């Protein structure tokens, strides 16, 4: 999990360069620890591979998706010495695991807690991959426009529009000029919707229930109080 | 639940790989819901009745170790709540017979309704708890040495040991507490050999409190002997 | 019996590019098609060039130094009107629609550098390949008579293959999404009848 | 609520304020948007309510950083301090206030026992077309919020029939309904009871309320026994 | 020239400063065991308290 | 032996600077670093002025009065070209980056001032500079090899000191966050064992 904060640490710092480049062993020590890192995720869904009591279900559990949009990758980016800023926004995803590394560092001891980091990194985790996607269509143009229509967003221009967006804030200033951003932002506008009417509202009113009788007694000096207890009501 | 679920989840348990399962069809109210997010990994709740073989196949009752039953101390008739512990026990050895049940029983004629249903084995393991029976007995029994019901209330129940050092009854009290109770076959250097002597080798050389005995040959099962004397040699079994 | 959960999430997986098969192809064909048979409606004419010449109104283009640089130079025009073969008239060429969209007024938007004799120097570099290959060799040009009545392209805004990765891809989506679920059924119903060989 | 509110948002403001007339330090404070302050309490202003015109917005990394955080802190305590304090201020009560003395209209308090049954013949021989031109409005006082079907009746019936909440036996309730200036109240009384004595002690307990606070009026009673029919006599107005 | 930075300065100093100063002092005190104070809570101690009516007229008009 | 509130809420003050010494230290990362460490890729050469001209198109300016005053004058353009030493190539010359962002095609703005004759003086003036001091006493320049193969600075957009600060202040706001914590836990630890020493 550490490692996978690692690289996309890895694609926040290369999300600030053009679409690819040529290199041949260092330019910013680029690909020099990336092909450590996912030498390192391919032996980890390698011997988890063999652990599949079911080969079909561990194929298609998105734990090893995130593994595997990624890795194939690096390995032709190495094999052409190149590097290509695809769909390596996809590491983020693996952000939905934090509750439960959290959980076994002793820090989470509470059922609220660990429903509230599990709110809060499946939060972030949608927002980064679907900020990183697109980014990577803005980046590139509309196809049958020849790639001429291009944005030049940043990816954290990118996260601050896909931040003005969910909260129906749209300030106008960024928005994605391209055909297919703006179908990906129709798709994402109605997918927000939708994973916040029915994901959350009824898993945020599970973290609002207060009773408004508890506490104790404030022993302010001075003031000698006096306890009541026994069968109370309006005419007692 | 409370009782329960602090004698088995106590610390001093130790490590055991037991999850306890609650199945009851009334849904847990807001100090059962505290009391169950107090357990993570060690309590869950499911709701469901065990007059249904659906909630017992989603409670795996046929994998699990063993099943619980409790009954309600206070009910308006103790005879009517027993026959639904009796009908509780014949569902679940309906279901799968290969199974432990240790339940709670109100009254003491009710128990024989058990012996009746074929499945329940007492030799299996399977045990009915008497509540009317054990706390009037350990009150009779107190009757007749005043102290005995916390004497045998400490040997079973796990206790927290506490170091006290100032010179209290506290300090000599702890001294028992820690103290458990546990069966086990003799050695086979006590073959033909008296209780007393037995019971003088084990608290002399190895500070063992031996009681009690099995004691079966071709007669009635094994009966449990309460400090036999000179007259019973200990078999080898 | 019963659909396993490694079955079940092959079927969803399976029914989600069966859909998304058909859906990228109906996306395409009105937002990839519509502006290709636009583009392949210009038939090629075999035309000749009628005169090449110059304005002296500058049009100011656009250079980068590559970290985002905006420095704007300048470019003289050249309007180079064709003689069509079909429509008979007198036109103008442009190298692309991106040439004709942004500025119809010129034939060739050279690539903009920095200093204007840089810039001035491509325009008479493409100029001289025009001022001395004058009605010889009459070319290949697409025109349309419906679109613009004055206006010759030298090339296409596509190729012949536009046809076919819309065409292609999302049917290749949807045979794949089809073997998911065909093969999913078929394997299950070899381990559902086969196993009750007994 | 108002001055955590006022508080946090000009707070806030004062805080991006302060980033925007700086600059991006990385951008050596090139960068820096002229906002006044109110300008940017404007901006927080059209941003917290979801508004968001884009005429005014943060041109700066640090400026577009921190209205994330605060958009998300905004939306943090509007969904988790706020809507469970505000809706301890949304609770009211249907049925309180009092009667509008509307002049020339003689209104008659109902009172005792009300339901749908007991109330339906009343009201459609009250209200019945032949009665022809009667300016009287039937007021009804009963402790028991009406049902849905008592609802739907009274919602038959505009200027017509009012509910009221509150008892007879309370002399504010009694001014509430205007008592002393009805022209008559009917007191209405179950049928069906398990005392029939018990319930015409609570008509004549409510005839004793009424004629204490006004005696000079109109009192038209059901009785379920004949027999306690002289307790009425035995009061003296 | 642009002396911005020292009134930063001096707030966080005054800050983290005084604020070790009374862990610190919350350790000598517990570590020096290891090995007219009295009125002086009472002059404006009573004062600060919001039931002296002073002490209130001194909130308002703070 | 409890926690007390001004304990625990220390606790939750040097927990808070501990997490924000980390964001502090992974915002700069890559917002202050990714610009400096570009802008530190561009090595010190010595290279020669080869060529001071000027080219006659105005460039239009923005002074101020200073009470929000948007007047634009205009100043003429002077391209310094000069002869690298690593890379030997004809390349201007530029004050900054901000200085080559806005206006590439010039090689020093002038402070815009009011009249034109104002900003008219401040080039040649710079101009007389550059047309003294003619290959004679080769100058550190600053270029990069990557991003523009034809322009060359005369400074940095910061310092070296620009590497300082933003590993510095997190990590300082890191230790001290640190320092709460632990000085936090040890007085509580000498207040609640050497209590016990009766
Ligand atoms: C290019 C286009 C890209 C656009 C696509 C972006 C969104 C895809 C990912 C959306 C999120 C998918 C992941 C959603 C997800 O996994 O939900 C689940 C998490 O709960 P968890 O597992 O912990 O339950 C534990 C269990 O014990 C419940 O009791
Ligand atoms: C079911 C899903 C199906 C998806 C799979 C199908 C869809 C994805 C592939 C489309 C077919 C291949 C694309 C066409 C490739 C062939 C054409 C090509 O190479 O395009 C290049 C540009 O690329 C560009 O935009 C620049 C971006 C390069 C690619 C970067 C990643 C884009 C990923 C986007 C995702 C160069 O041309 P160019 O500029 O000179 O012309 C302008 C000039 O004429 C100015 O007048
Ligand atoms: C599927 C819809 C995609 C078809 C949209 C499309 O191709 O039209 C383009 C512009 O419209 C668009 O950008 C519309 C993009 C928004 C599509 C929203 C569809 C949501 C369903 C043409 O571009 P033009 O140069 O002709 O203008
Ligand atoms: C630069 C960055 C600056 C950005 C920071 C802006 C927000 C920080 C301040 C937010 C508000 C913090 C203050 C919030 C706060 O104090 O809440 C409390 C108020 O209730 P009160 O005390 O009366 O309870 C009485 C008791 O008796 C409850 O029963
Ligand atoms: C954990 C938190 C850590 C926060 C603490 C660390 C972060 C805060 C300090 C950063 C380091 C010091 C800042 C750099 C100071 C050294 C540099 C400096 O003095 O900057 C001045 C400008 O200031 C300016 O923007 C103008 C604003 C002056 C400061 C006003 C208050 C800003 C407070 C902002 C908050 C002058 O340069 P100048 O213009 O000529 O260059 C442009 C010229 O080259 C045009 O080409
Ligand atoms: C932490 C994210 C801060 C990193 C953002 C960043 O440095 O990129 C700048 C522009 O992007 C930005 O303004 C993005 C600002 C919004 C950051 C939102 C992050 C929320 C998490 C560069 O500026 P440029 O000149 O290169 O374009
Ligand atoms: C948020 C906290 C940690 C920041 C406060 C730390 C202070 C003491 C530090 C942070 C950066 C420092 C500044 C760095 C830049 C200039 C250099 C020079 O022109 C004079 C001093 C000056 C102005 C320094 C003064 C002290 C300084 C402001
Ligand atoms: C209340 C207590 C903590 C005040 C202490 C704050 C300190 C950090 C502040 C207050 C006074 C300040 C000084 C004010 C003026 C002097 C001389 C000037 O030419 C340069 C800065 C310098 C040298 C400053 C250094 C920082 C400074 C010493
Ligand atoms: C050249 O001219 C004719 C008539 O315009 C045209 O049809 C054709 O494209 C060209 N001829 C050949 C043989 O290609
Ligand atoms: C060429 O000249 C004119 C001008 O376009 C045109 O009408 C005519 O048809 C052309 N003749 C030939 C042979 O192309
Ligand atoms: C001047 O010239 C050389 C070669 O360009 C360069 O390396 C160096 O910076 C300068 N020489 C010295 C001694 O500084
Ligand atoms: C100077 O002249 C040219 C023009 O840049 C260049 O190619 C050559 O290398 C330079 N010579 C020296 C000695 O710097």
């Amino acid at each position: 999990f550490a490692l996978s904060i690692g690289a996309l640490v890895i694609y926040f710092i290369d999300s600030s360069n053009p679409i690819e480049s040529c290199q041949n062993f260092y330019k910013d020590f680029t690909l020099q620890i990336d092909m450590a890192f996912n030498v390192f995720f391919l032996l980890y869904f390698g011997l988890r591979f063999i652990a599949a009591n079911d080969k079909l279900w561990f194929w298609l559990e998105v734990n090893s998706v995130v593994d595997f949009f990624t890795v194939p990758p690096v390995f032709v980016s190495v094999y052409l010495n190149r590097s290509w800023l695809g769909l390596r926004f996809l590491r983020a995803l693996r952000l939905i695991q934090f509750s439960e590394i959290l959980q076994f560092l002793n820090i989470l001891k509470t059922s609220n807690s660990i429903k509230l980091v599990n709110l809060l990194s499946i939060f972030i985790s949608t927002w980064l991959t679907a900020a990183g996607f697109i980014h990577l269509v803005e980046n590139s143009g509309d196809p049958w426009e020849n790639f001429q229509n291009n944005q030049a967003l940043t990816y954290w221009e990118c996260v601050y529009l896909l931040m003005v967006t969910m909260s129906t804030v749209g300030y106008g200033d960024v928005y994605a000029k391209t055909t297919l951003g703006r179908l990906f932002m129709v798709f994402f506008i109605l997918g927000g919707l939708a994973m916040f009417a029915s994901y959350v509202p009824e898993i945020i009113e599970l973290i609002g229930n207060r009773k408004k009788y508890g506490g104790s007694y404030s022993a302010v000096s001075g003031r000698k109080h006096i306890v009541v207890c026994g069968h109370i009501t309006l005419e007692s | 639940v409370s009782n329960f679920l602090k004698d088995f989840l106590h610390k001093d348990r130790d490590d055991v790989n037991v999850e306890i399962v609650f199945l009851h069809n009334i849904s847990p109210n807001l100090e059962l819901e505290a009391l169950f997010k107090r357990h993570f990994t060690q309590v869950e709740f499911y709701q469901g009745s065990v007059l249904n073989p659906h909630d017992l196949a989603r409670v795996k009752i046929e994998s699990a170790d063993a099943c619980l039953i409790l009954a309600n101390k206070y009910c308006a008739d103790p005879d009517a709540e027993d026959a639904s512990n009796i009908m509780r026990v014949i569902s679940i050895k309906n279901y799968h017979p290969k199974i432990r049940i240790i339940t709670q029983m109100l009254q003491y004629h009710n128990k024989a309704h058990l012996l009746n249903i074929p499945s329940w084995n007492w030799k299996e393991g399977d045990d009915a708890i008497c509540l009317a029976e054990l706390k009037l007995g350990f009150i009779a029994q107190s009757c007749l040495a005043q102290g005995l019901s916390t004497m045998l209330a400490n040997l079973f129940s796990m206790r927290s040991f506490i170091k006290i050092e100032e010179d209290t009854w506290q300090k000599y009290y702890l001294e028992g507490v820690s103290n458990e109770m546990y069966t086990e076959y003799l050695s086979s250097a006590f073959v033909g050999l008296s209780f007393p002597t037995v019971c003088e080798l084990c608290f002399v050389k190895l500070k063992l409190l031996m009681i009690a005995i099995e004691y079966k040959s071709a007669n009635r099962e094994s009966r449990i002997l309460i400090n036999p004397g000179n007259h019973l040699k200990i078999q080898e079994g | 019996y019963e659909y396993t959960e490694a079955e079940d999430k092959s079927i969803r997986l399976g029914l989600f590019l069966i859909i998304s098969g058909v859906v990228s192809l109906f996306i395409f064909g009105f937002c990839w098609l519509s502006p290709a048979l636009q583009d392949l409606q210009a038939t090629e004419a075999n035309c000749t060039v009628l005169s090449v010449q110059q304005i002296g109104e500058v049009f100011e283009c656009t250079f980068t130094c590559g970290a985002d640089c905006r420095g704007t130079s300048q470019y003289p025009c050249v309007q180079v009107y064709v003689n069509n073969s079909e429509s008979n008239s007198r036109a103008l060429l442009h190298s692309d629609e991106h040439q004709l969209l942004t500025n119809p007024k010129c034939s060739y938007i050279p690539p903009c550098k920095r200093e204007n004799q840089k810039n001035l120097e491509s325009v008479m570099n493409w100029q001289q390949y025009w001022k001395d290959e004058i009605g010889s060799q009459p070319f290949t040009c697409y025109f349309n008579q419906h679109q613009r009545p004055d206006d010759v392209l030298l090339h296409r805004t596509h190729d012949e293959i536009v046809l076919l990765h819309c065409f292609l891809w999302p049917l290749v989506t949807f045979v794949v999404g089809v073997l998911i679920v065909v093969l999913t059924i078929c394997a299950k119903s070899l381990a559902v009848k086969a196993e009750a060989m007994k | 609520l108002l001055s955590i509110f006022i508080s946090t948002w000009l707070t806030a403001a004062g805080f991006i304020h302060l980033v925007e007339n700086s600059g991006d330090p990385w951008e050596n404070f090139q960068n820096n948007q002229a906002l006044t302050y109110w300008e940017c309490v404007y901006l927080l202003m059209v941003t917290m309510s979801t508004v968001g015109y884009g005429d005014v917005y943060a041109k700066t990394t640090l400026g577009r950083l921190f209205m994330v955080f605060f958009i998300l802190g905004g939306l943090a305590m509007f969904a988790s301090y706020v809507p469970e304090i505000i809706e301890l201020i949304g609770n009211r009560k249907k049925y309180g206030g009092s009667y509008s003395a509307v002049s020339g209209r003689k209104h008659i308090v109902v009172c005792g026992h009300i339901t749908l049954e007991s109330v339906s013949n009343f009201l459609k021989d009250f209200l019945h077309k032949d009665r022809d031109d009667v300016n009287v409005e039937i007021v009804f006082l009963h402790n028991i919020s009406p049902n849905l079907e008592l609802e739907a009746l009274f919602k038959r019936h505009f200027t017509q029939v009012e509910f009221y909440q509150g008892s007879v036996l309370n002399p504010h309730d009694l001014a509430r309904v205007k008592i002393e200036s009805a022209d008559a109240c009917l007191i209405l009384a179950n049928k069906y009871c398990a005392d029939p004595d018990a319930e015409d002690a609570s008509n004549i307990m409510r005839v004793i309320s009424i004629k204490n606070y006004h005696p000079k009026i109109r009192i038209i009673t059901q009785m379920l026994q004949y027999h306690n029919k002289a307790h009425l006599l035995n009061i003296p107005s | 020239q642009r002396m911005w930075w020292a009134f930063l300065a001096s707030s966080m100093v005054t800050f983290f400063g005084g604020l070790f100063i009374i862990l610190l002092w919350r350790t000598l005190k517990y570590l020096w065991t290891v090995c007219w104070m009295t009125s002086v809570k009472d002059w404006a101690g009573v004062m600060i308290s919001a039931q002296t009516l002073t002490g209130r007229v001194l909130v308002v008009l703070v």
